[PDB]
């Protein structure tokens, strides 16, 4: 990729699945090299091996490298030294979670642990920033209440909390999307949603225009038009 | 998720389980008192509906909604709120009187202007003819009950040990009693009796509903306790293993 | 002698431990729970003891007998501590035969037990 | 301190802060020397190091060495081996609590976890002991009831429970005191309250002679006289 970047002067994509295996592999040999084990048995050189591999993957004035790295998370432990060390090296992160997957909400991306430096009002625009921030506020409000909803149930919430939880559930299901490559085993045709369409759809949802639509209509549909169409089918 | 975090959360949920179970039993005990008061009022109401079965009386509008002030009932308030809302939307000219802070709140937020009077604090103990009569007097004097061609009251009927029904009952005006000053005072008397019966039935329904709600809460608390007990065991084993690994690493150099 | 009277103390304290949560809901207590609470509170209050103040077995037996058999129910809780020290001082001046017999024999014979009951009621009346 | 004790016969005060630093430095030196680390990394010799430090500080027949020892509690965990080892050597523990401080009740001593060897009726007299014991009972009952109040409020409690909770809240706020050193953290002039007046005040509050006083009159005041004065000032 570096030869394409610096010598051919091209733009480059560099996919790496799964970069965690680079760290793990080192640990496998570290004990044989005679080093004192670090925390949870990792090699002492974890941070600098990561640095030497990782910030060598970078855009430079000679060329542009877009890099997408899949990072495995042992035992779903995001605090494990390897994922924790990898977090510092990335501009955009998306955190797939088992808790979201168990709900059937694929692609299972955690909407409150995904992060990006481009989600900035000067970059995405004020409308997109406002929509994203309000979506996250709604989801966080819903997540906070899940203890009360679990024990006491929806009935004891205030009417504003009930409305917010309804919109949060609908937003959760609306963030799910069917990929084409998954059609082999999901059986659901793949959908692709544009950025403007996504922002408009979630802006409409937060404005309450679709408060009447049952949440089931939002599951696995590519955009609000498909939400309306699926609501029509659910009505027949 | 440190071991102390899981321990604190587990103990808190255990406390909640105890509280909910205690409330469930206390409501079970209070329910018999509520039920016998309900029966006593029920027969007094039957005594007049027998008469109306012969008189065959039939009808702006006035609606009285009856609930208590306190929650943890499991939709006791919201179902009656929905009933009153969907009735009112067909005739928004009707004024309404709210008995109970919860129904007051849930109507005020959506139909604010037509609430004439709110009565508070009377849903605590089993209702008395004293409360019903004084409320009727205030309704006549202040809310001008006698001026309306239609009056009806809304409450929760104790259909079953596990369910209740939002129900409406008409209070036929003196003009309707007169044909189909005795009719006037008979109106006042039947107003007080119907309101007392509605309060008693709503009280029995609310106590039973709160019992069932606390039962559900205790079930859920037990399930959460199981989940976090499993999590506590996992964290205990992990903590022991990690600290022992640290000790071994310190020893093996 | 202590086994004879303390056998039911365990049961009453266990019931009290199960029912303790109801004290904060006293507005509606099943009569069983109310009486259980009333008895368990006084039993727990009776088991309090000052430091360096060990009691002889024949001094423990009358106290636990009175507590278990409910004679304390008519006594305000705040003065249970006054009851115990008083009751013993009564026995050791009015029924010292019973204390001596309990110490010597170590058992509550039926007649001795009835005499203990009579003494307990003779005291609680004042 | 030992020279003042043994060679001059003085009564001595040995203020120490911070003992946790003694323990932590012992841990660092132990680790550097290559001793196998003990639980959570403390040195094997923790208990005997602490003993050698502490029980040199004692009242011999030549003179008394009083010592006040500030102990940092890492992560507020009193179960950590360092505070746990320190506790065994002390005659009086004044456990500061973050929870009490977040209520705004300074100096934020935990009224229940703080304990003293001398809180004995043979040492302080039965009246002082009775007042202290009743204060502890009231505060512990209030703490136990808080678990229910957090859900159902005070409305559901019995009138005896309501009264005891309210007196507990008054007592809890009455334990606060404005220190002179705190005049950078507060504008309130600092005050010093005698032991006898403290016992009399808490007895008066326990007996309910000031049930008619609002809670805020007990906050950051001195003796009960200041309670009365502040209650009138509010009114």
């Amino acid at each position: 990729a570096e030869y394409f970047r610096d010598e051919e002067g091209q733009d480059v994509l560099l996919f790496i699945d799964n970069i965690f295996r680079f760290t793990q592999a080192g640990s496998e040999v570290s004990a044989l090299l005679g080093r004192i084990p670090s925390a949870v048995g990792y090699q002492p050189t974890l941070a600098t091996d990561m640095g030497l591999l990782q910030e060598r993957i970078t855009t430079t004035k000679k060329g542009s490298v877009t890099s997408v790295q899949a990072v495995y998370v042992p035992a779903d432990d995001l605090t494990d030294p390897a994922p924790a060390t990898t977090f510092a090296h990335l501009d955009a992160t998306t955190v797939l979670s088992r808790g979201i997957s168990e709900l059937g909400i694929y692609p299972a991306v955690d909407p409150l642990d995904s992060k990006s430096r481009l989600l900035d009002a000067a970059v995405v625009g004020q409308e997109h920033y406002d929509v994203a921030s309000k979506v996250q506020e709604t989801l966080q409000t819903y997540k906070s209440l899940q203890d009360i909803i679990a024990i006491l149930g929806m009935d004891e919430l205030s009417e504003q909390d009930k409305l917010t939880v309804e919109r949060a559930r609908k937003i959760q299901r609306f963030l799910s999307q069917p990929f084409a490559v998954a059609e082999v085993f999901t059986g659901i045709p793949g959908k692709l949603v544009r950025l403007k369409d996504t922002v408009a759809s979630f802006k409409a949802v937060l404005e309450g225009k679709y408060d009447n639509i049952p949440e089931h209509a939002f599951y696995m549909v590519g955009g609000i038009e498909d939400v309306v169409a699926k609501a029509e089918k659910l009505a027949a | 998720a440190t071991l102390k975090e899981v321990e604190m959360r587990l103990k808190s949920i255990k406390n909640i389980e105890k509280i909910t179970k205690t409330m469930k039993i206390v409501a079970s005990t209070r329910l018999s008192k509520a039920e016998k008061a309900k029966i006593s009022a029920k027969k007094m109401d039957e005594a007049e509906q027998l008469f109306y079965k012969n008189a065959e009386t039939k009808n702006k509008e006035l609606i009285v909604a009856i609930t208590s002030d306190k929650g943890l009932c499991g939709s006791i308030h919201s179902q009656l709120a929905k009933a009153v809302r969907r009735h009112l939307n067909d005739q928004p000219n009707a004024d309404i009187v709210t008995i109970g802070d919860k129904i007051k709140m849930q109507l005020l937020r959506t139909h604010p202007n037509n609430i004439k009077l709110s009565i508070n604090g009377i849903g605590k103990d089993a209702p008395t003819f004293q409360e019903s009569a004084l409320i009727a007097d205030k309704l006549l004097s202040v809310m001008k009950a006698g001026t309306y061609p239609k009056i009806s009251i809304f409450y929760n009927d104790p259909v079953s040990s596990l369910s209740f029904e939002p129900s409406e009952k008409p209070i036929f005006n003196a003009k309707t009693i007169e044909q189909s000053n005795v009719p006037r005072d008979l109106f006042e008397y039947t107003l007080a009796n119907q309101m007392l019966t509605a309060m008693a039935q709503g009280y029995a329904a609310e106590i039973s509903a709160r019992r069932n709600a606390m039962d559900n809460a205790s079930k859920n608390a037990g399930d959460m306790i199981n989940r976090y007990s499993i999590l506590y065991n996992r964290t205990r084993q992990a903590v022991i293993t990690n600290e022992l690994v640290d000790i071994i690493t310190g020893a093996s150099s | 002698a202590l086994k004879q009277v303390a056998g039911s103390l365990k049961l009453f304290l266990a019931q009290y431990r199960e029912v303790a949560a109801f004290a904060q809901f006293g507005s509606d207590l099943d009569a069983s729970t109310k009486q259980t609470l009333v008895r368990g509170e006084r039993l727990t209050q009776l088991l309090k003891q000052n430091q360096y103040s060990p009691l002889a077995t024949e001094e423990q037996v009358p106290l636990i007998y009175a507590g278990v058999n409910g004679h304390l129910d008519g006594i305000e809780l705040s003065r249970i501590g006054e009851f115990e020290s008083s009751f013993l001082s009564y026995l050791k001046s009015n029924h010292n035969e019973l204390l001596t017999e309990i110490r010597e024999k170590g058992e509550l014979s039926k007649e001795l037990l009835a005499s203990l009951k009579s003494a307990t009621e003779s005291f609680v009346a004042t």
